[PDB]
């Protein structure tokens, strides 16, 4: 199905405090599998999936030489950009990178992304084309310039295009036990009486996965998105995602209401009703 | 600089029993920058053994943190999760509801 | 697997 590869990086300055805090994760879907922290003691990349646990130690050099690299390219960025935008010595500020790849039913590439921001804006982001460079003023441009003369792009599309694709594949394969599964959400509806002529209805669905999953509250058939308390979908903290909708029912019309939860690993949407 | 709110949702990793084992989750998100203080708290004291997941972000560049660590509910004992941030004037502590 | 090549702003 859809699946994807994507990288976070975050760089955030510690002035007068020591060096920079660097974290790094990397997801495949929904699941978490590779993590470097600057401030941890291994100071290499940890596995954080039984399924890369089992890659060997050429693997991991390589991950924890490249991650470094990120992490002194991200130190670099944090003083140039404090210059471009002549802001103070003694302020913390943040950096921000990902990038990723999403392959398609044939498990062949379908988009690439490389985004990167600067105290939570955006700073240059890589088109859809792949070739191309998205600014956001004009210190972006001016980076624009000097990547485009790099021939940044080139080099980013054979990554995104090529290696990605192929690691994705390979993770694909060989954690299929975890990363190709579709856990059905298991719901269920409570009832609590906030008064004596109110009730609260909620609509629970636990452990599912992937995280992707609408649940919708409806009267007599009308939609009650406006007056239905839902939530964002949470990690559960064992791989599987929960989420829960709550719609304020006047006592006596529990049977007008019905949740609807639809899932991928449901074959057909469940619609769920009190009495 | 861009300064967001963090959404806090204290919740457990399985539905409720008393008396059996279960995981206390504390999950900030959409919060920047990603500058946080998260204490999982058990009748107003500190729980000492907290475990949290890495550092990531959403589309908007907002990060979100998972805190999380081991506990057996009962039916007295009352569970929270004081989190601070500059977006905050005042640390904020959520209850932990078995129904939310 | 991450980009073995990482240039600056």
């Amino acid at each position: 199905g859809s699946h994807s590869m994507r990288y976070f990086f975050t760089s955030v300055s510690r002035p007068g405090r020591g060096e920079p805090r660097f974290i790094a994760v990397g997801y495949v879907d929904d699941t978490q599998f590779v993590r470097f922290d600057s401030d941890a003691a291994s100071q290499r990349m940890e596995p954080r999936a039984p399924w890369i646990e089992q890659e060997g130690p050429e693997y991991w050099d390589g991950e924890t030489r490249k991650v470094k690299a990120h992490s002194q390219t991200h130190r670099v960025d944090l003083g140039t950009l404090r210059g471009y935008y002549n802001q103070s010595e003694a302020g913390s500020h943040t950096v921000q990178r990902m990038y990723g790849c999403d392959v398609g039913s044939d498990w062949r590439f379908l988009r690439g992304y490389h985004q990167y921001a600067y105290d939570g804006k955006d700073y240059i982001a890589l088109k859809e084309d792949l070739r191309s460079w998205t600014a956001a003023d004009m210190a972006a441009q001016t980076t624009k310039h000097k990547w485009e003369a790099a021939h940044v792009a080139e080099q980013l599309r054979a990554y995104l295009e090529g290696t990605c694709v192929e690691w994705l594949r390979r993770y694909l394969e060989n954690g299929k036990e975890t990363l190709q599964r579709t856990d059905a959400p298991k719901t269920h509806m409570t009832h609590h009486a906030v008064s004596d002529h109110e009730a609260t209805l909620r609509c629970w669905a636990l452990s599912f996965y992937p995280a992707e999953i609408t649940l919708t509250w409806q009267r007599d058939g009308e939609d009650q998105t406006q007056d239905t308390e839902l939530v964002e979908t949470r990690p559960a903290g064992d791989g599987t995602f929960q989420k829960w909708a709550a719609v304020v029912v006047p006592s006596g019309q529990e049977q007008r209401y019905t949740c609807h939860v639809q899932h991928e690993g449901l074959p057909k949407p469940l619609t769920l009703r009190w009495e | 600089m861009i300064q967001r709110t963090p959404k806090i949702q204290v919740y457990s990793r399985h539905p409720a029993e008393n008396g059996k084992s279960n995981f206390l989750n504390c999950y900030v998100s959409g919060f920047h920058p990603s500058d946080i203080e998260v204490d999982l708290l058990k009748n107003g004291e500190r729980i000492e053994k907290v475990e949290h997941s890495d550092l990531s972000f959403s589309k908007d560049w907002s990060f979100y943190l998972l805190y999380y660590t081991e506990f057996t509910p009962t039916e007295k004992d009352e569970y929270a999760c004081r989190v601070n941030h500059v977006t905050l004037s005042q640390p904020k502590i959520v209850k932990w509801d078995r129904d939310m | 697997f991450m980009n073995k090549f990482i240039y600056e702003i």
